[PDB]
């Protein structure tokens, strides 16, 4: 889909062992299956299905997404940050499109 | 047959009862739209939390699977609601046993 554009919070460092709180956006319609067009024809389905953070290549969340997710998904959760290195944020795309961000983190 | 919330619940559980206790569900009273209506839950020591919306059409809105790197086991989202309802949260410890919570959000414009 175009213009699915992330969005991520997340601190740039934290002290090794400490928590971080992530918050994950991308901008998609997420049609539903429900909507219904001017002459009473449901319209498909086509959202995101799933979503994924990583953690120096680790998961943090792997979040099975179904219709009921709102128009542009968020997503916040808290990650263990150990060690030096990046964020990987993956959303699949009922469409086939993969997208992605990467951020990184350091250590005190 | 059975509700399609009772099918998912059952497939989460492995067919053993859900507990309460252990997690929370934090919706608001009323949302005032339904297409977009905040939710938290928190699960300590949960493998994975699942969230349903008993009055939706397609009942299951999410399940959140926590990996090695999470620091605890809180997820929030954002979820579309057809109308007041029901909903319910179903947490899975690491020895597979389950607990449930479940809470009413009145609506006032539909989400589906």
């Amino acid at each position: 889909a175009d213009d699915a554009k992330p969005r991520v919070k997340v601190p740039s460092s934290a002290k090794a062992g400490e928590t971080v709180t992530v918050k994950a956006l991308i901008s998609h319609k997420m049609e539903s299956g429900q909507r219904k067009d001017a002459d009473g024809k449901l319209i498909p389905r086509s959202i995101i299905n799933r979503f994924t953070c990583e953690l120096n290549g680790v998961n943090v969340v792997d979040v099975a997404i179904d219709p009921a997710v709102s128009t542009n998904p968020y997503f916040e959760f808290d990650a263990k940050v150990d060690a030096a290195g990046e964020f990987k944020f993956t959303w699949y795309d009922d469409d086939g499109s993969v997208y992605e961000d990467v951020k990184p983190i350091a250590v005190a | 047959g059975s509700s399609t919330v009772d099918e998912l619940t059952a497939a989460f559980t492995g067919g053993a009862a859900t507990g309460e206790g252990g997690l929370t569900l934090t919706a608001p009273e009323i949302a005032e739209n339904g297409n977009t209506v905040p939710i938290e839950v928190k699960a300590p020591g949960a493998v994975a939390i699942m969230l349903l919306a008993a009055g939706n059409p397609e009942p299951a809105v999410a399940t959140f699977n926590f990996g090695p790197a999470a620091a605890d086991q809180r997820a929030a989202t954002r979820i579309r609601l057809a109308q007041t309802q029901d909903v319910i949260a179903l947490a899975k410890m690491a020895d597979g046993s389950v607990v449930k919570a479940q809470t009413t959000v009145k609506v006032t414009i539909g989400g589906c």
